[PDB]
């Protein structure tokens, strides 16, 4: 079965690239206004030294994985002037200039979608904004469309959008003369794919949405521990001295100061579980940066879903949209195959095709598309004779080598 | 977290000390919201806002391409980390020193130590 | 250096050597005393041990990261993009290091460039013409061939041109005529 349509999907998928950052020190949390709470604090002050060394290792982290997957040049690159790409209308994934930000529209689709420090729940802000990061999200979507895979090694290429699509297509094995018989079928199917996955966003982004619940969900789990008496009759610093003295109330205190130290411990390790998640997925996604949108990668399963000819990187709220440009064969008949041809005793094998026929005639084409080819000389060679094949038809060649002599 | 001579109040915290310029330069020690701080020009610590890159435009043509005449070679260097040291804790020698009643509590909690 | 801070804490004691214990206080009423010293030093191997196991995840992850590249970098060539060092890599040299690989790749980036015409095909006697791996350049009048890669100017021939159908399927297709070496062999 030999394809003789084409068509073009577009796919999605939604990987985190970073989280939220969150610092905890035992001041606001483990002590009060209080005077003794200090002085028994000093005697475990190795395990809350271990935790102003944990979670800031963890917020380094943060800012370096963005500096990985969005930081790959280092020039900013802009649209050009002109619009046309060679029939191709963009405008979808082109930052509008009428929109306060410098973000495309479906930048701004997926935004929509995407009391605690007075107790030692201090939030550290993040250092990247979100009017950089759409900045660097521009100059690789500008990159792509113009230059393609030459600007991440070396000095900028300038070439039209209709020779380098031709480019992108014969990465599968298809030849690029079809690319131009067929270039305004190309440009309704790609314009058509566009649409679907707006359509699609306008009416699910869950791999964003349940790393913030499980960050909000643990930072309640302290909140319910203060409150807590831990066998004793109270939970504040300020009314356990108001009623006990520190003589009599030093067998209550450092119930809990004990009490609090099991949920820092267990806090800080479902953070450093969490930071290797992320920490995984961003060597995933800064490869993926690397590989499907610089240059072509023929890796299966890795560029979406099928044959991948170029992509398109987004940016998105503590992650990365990807639009890749998936290829998928449709409408195949039926055709009689054979494996070579013996002529005036010699086996002709082909060099990059399969010999095809209709039940009539015989002609030969390549292995991606049905092109309706004479059998000639040059695309084949001849090796051996025919009684060392298995399976060998008998045809005689049209040999272009005839006509050039008459 | 503390609201606010040179005085830059940012939307990350206040700084009290570097006078802020309009001019951009490369980041060097990151503060906060997209903001870095380093010394240049006399010369102290100033503040102003990060560079995010030479900011430049390839022009668009519809019928000409570059080809490459000057070919280059360059080496370069990574550093990946293979294995490390190792250690041993015990708990006959760490907890518990020379003494008898020490070891006599611990075999109630063995199974941790094992 | 954290363990050893651990043995000169008290935990909430008197003091943090075993032997002052049974020495200043009675057995019978020391055993209050001593298991506050045991559970204050469990808490701590408990997380040095935890700590240890996400270490070694991290030291795992990067020999399974190099193990990769030792194995496809160094022996054979490996066509990624981005992928062994920065460029078009060719061969790699990999050196010992102290608790770790120091690798040293040879990439192949491009210099300088110019700027010439091009076309998407060429159109001779009605038929269009299209390159089989190369690009169409021309530098004056002229038409001439190179690759995608370094600039080799050739003749345009019968050998790296065929023929696909018309000229009238092709958006903005040249008109200029291709040389025939088969006519001066025949004469």
């Amino acid at each position: 079965a030999i394809p003789t349509n084409f068509t073009i999907s577009v796919t999605t998928e939604i990987l985190p690239v970073s989280m939220t950052k969150t610092s905890v020190d035992c001041t606001m949390y483990i002590c009060g206004d209080s005077t003794e709470c200090s002085n028994l604090l000093l005697q475990y002050g190795s395990f809350c030294t271990q935790l102003n060394r944990a979670l800031t290792g963890i917020a380094v982290e943060q800012d370096k994985n963005t500096q990985e997957v969005f930081a790959q040049v280092k020039q900013i690159y802009k649209t050009p002037p002109i619009k046309d790409f060679g029939g191709f209308n963009f405008s979808q994934i082109l930052p509008d200039p009428s929109k306060p930000s410098k973000r495309s529209f479906i930048e701004d689709l997926l935004f929509n979608k995407v009391a605690q420090k007075f107790n030692g729940l201090t939030v550290l802000p993040p250092l990247l904004t979100d009017e950089m990061i759409a900045q660097y999200t521009s100059a690789l979507l500008a990159g792509t469309i113009t230059s393609g895979w030459t600007f991440g090694a070396g000095a900028a290429l300038q070439i039209p959008f209709a020779m380098q699509m031709a480019y992108r297509f014969n990465g599968i094995g298809v030849t690029q003369n079809v690319l131009y018989e067929n270039q305004k079928l190309i440009a309704n199917q790609f314009n058509s794919a566009i649409g679907k996955i707006q359509d699609s966003l306008s009416s699910a982004l869950g791999k964003l949405q349940d790393v913030v619940n499980q960050n909000a969900q643990a930072l309640n789990t302290l909140v319910k521990q203060l409150s807590s008496n831990f066998g004793a009759i109270s939970s504040v610093l300020n009314d356990i001295l108001s009623r006990l003295d520190p003589p009599e109330a030093e067998v209550q205190i450092d119930r809990l100061i004990t009490g609090r130290l099991q949920s820092l411990q267990t806090y800080v390790t479902q953070q450093l579980i969490r930071a290797a998640e992320i920490r995984a997925s961003a060597n995933l996604a800064a490869t993926k940066m690397s590989e499907c949108v610089l240059g072509q990668s023929k890796r299966v399963d890795f560029c979406g879903k099928g044959y991948h000819l170029m992509s398109f990187p987004q940016s998105a709220p503590h992650g990365v949209v990807f639009l890749h440009v998936t290829y998928v064969p449709a409408q195949e008949k039926n055709f009689t195959t054979a494996p070579a041809i013996c002529h005036d005793g010699k086996a002709h094998f082909p060099r990059e095709g399969v010999f095809v026929s209709n039940g009539t005639h015989w002609f030969v084409t390549q292995r991606n598309f049905y092109e309706p080819q004479i059998i000639t000389t040059d695309n084949t060679f001849v090796s051996g004779n025919c009684d060392v094949v298995i399976g060998i038809v008998n045809n005689t060649v049209y040999d272009p080598l005839q006509p050039e002599l008459d | 977290d503390v609201n606010c001579s040179n005085v830059f109040q940012t939307r990350a915290g206040c700084l009290i000390g570097a006078e802020h310029v309009n001019n951009s330069y490369e980041c060097d020690i990151p503060i906060g919201a997209g903001i870095c701080a380093s010394y240049q020009t006399s010369q102290s610590i100033i503040a102003y806002t990060m560079s995010l890159g030479a900011e430049n435009s390839v022009a668009y043509s519809n019928n000409s391409i570059a080809i490459p005449t000057n070919f280059t070679i360059s080496v370069t260097t990574e550093i990946l980390p293979v294995s490390m040291t190792k250690t041993s804790v015990d708990c006959t020698m760490y907890i518990c020193g020379d003494s008898t009643e020490c070891s006599n509590l611990l075999l109630q909690y063995g199974s941790f130590c094992t």
